[PDB]
């Protein structure tokens, strides 16, 4: 975690928590969604988002759950660090069958299924492994941009 | 003579990277232009040889053979004469006026005998030289001159 | 030391000095780091601090301490005019191979097993020599920011 990346994590923590005491509970989850379009929020999506703690989420506590769950989150300049060294000539796009061979052929992590999964919403450019870029913006902020 | 300058032995630990007291032969041109010395390249080099002192070994020092190659470099400071160095630019270029062209100088000073590489050269011209591609050289070889 | 510097570590005496009273014991350091989330702060931690010192944390006893491990401590308007100097047209950052050959020819506290730690945690940017900036930030304030 470097500290830009904490600092984010406490600009979305001071958002959701909008009675500003430090700690968000079930009504800053349901008025945070409520003012981003959210009506209908049940509330078993709020009773599941507190089942993954084991006590109140102050900033301490929505640190170490999403250090949990992002044990191998790599910022977008670490991913285009990694994948200039993959074209170390500059500007092309690697080929899509070179990142499917050097995936499985050097580590386990790189097998085929997976693959399959890494062309699935990533799409063919980035999928095929030609495209660059848009795929450490998806993995350091998701959905479709 | 001390005149014992023991400044002399002050820049040798200035020089010397390992702190051990010991220059190797590559600084020693550099290091005798650094003391107020200017013997030629090919000079530096024909008395190493001259004492059967290969350059292209590793090489040491110790400031008992630095000294007297300072030394014996110190007599040859009388062919310093700054009459002939403003005489030589000044049959390098036509008129009454002393300007030589940007890129005769440059190209002159990278490719005509001790060859100085061309970042030196624009290290040299860099401020004397205005955009008009004229350097005055009664002001550039008064300012190389003046270290 | 500028004057602001030590206008800083004033109140920085002054946040871990919980007690006012002009002298930084060992209940302030525990109690300054358990407001800041540390619960398990140990007190083997609070008495190695405390052994840095011949004396009690006085404001003059803290500033000798830092001063004496901060020898070579250059604050961020400096580092970027020697860095400035070394990028004299302005903006670019300067290369990773012109850096390692200044620092070595030069002196030697730029020997390279020094440069090699020097690109090791500050990254590649800032280990190559290319950006720049990011560097003088962390060296007067360190940790990932």
């Amino acid at each position: 975690f470097d500290e830009t990346e904490i600092e984010d994590f406490k600009e979305a923590f001071t958002v959701i928590d909008q009675n500003a005491d430090g700690i968000i509970d079930k009504d800053d989850l349901r008025e945070t969604f409520a003012a981003m379009g959210r009506l209908n929020v049940k509330n078993e999506e709020l009773d599941a988002m507190i089942k993954e703690a084991s006590g109140p989420i102050n900033f301490t506590v929505f640190l170490t759950m999403f250090g949990e769950k992002l044990k191998g989150a790599d910022p977008e300049d670490v991913i285009m660090g990694a994948f200039k060294v993959l074209d170390p000539d500059g500007k092309g796009s690697i080929k899509k069958s070179f990142l499917e061979e050097l995936l499985t052929t050097g580590g386990g992590r790189f097998t085929p299924e997976e693959i399959k999964n890494m062309w699935a919403a990533f799409p063919p450019d980035v999928a095929g492994n030609v495209d660059y870029k848009n795929i450490c913006y998806v993995i350091t902020h998701g959905e479709d941009a | 003579s001390k005149a014992a300058a023991d400044d002399f032995k002050e820049a040798f630990l200035l020089f010397d990277r390992t702190g051990d007291a010991k220059i190797t032969a590559s600084q020693v041109g550099d290091i005798a232009r650094a003391l107020g010395q200017n013997p030629t390249n090919a000079e530096i080099n024909k008395i190493l040889g001259n004492p059967s002192k290969e350059e292209m070994n590793a090489a040491a020092i110790t400031f008992e053979e630095f000294l007297p190659m300072l030394q014996a470099a110190a007599n040859n400071k009388d062919q310093g004469t700054f009459e002939d160095f403003v005489e030589g630019l000044r049959v390098f270029d036509k008129e009454g006026n002393g300007t030589v062209m940007g890129a005769e100088l440059r190209h002159v000073l990278a490719t005509l005998g001790e060859k100085m590489t061309e970042e030196e050269v624009e290290e040299l011209m860099k401020g004397q030289e205005d955009s008009n591609g004229c350097i005055n050289y009664e002001a550039f070889v008064k300012h190389i001159m003046s270290v």
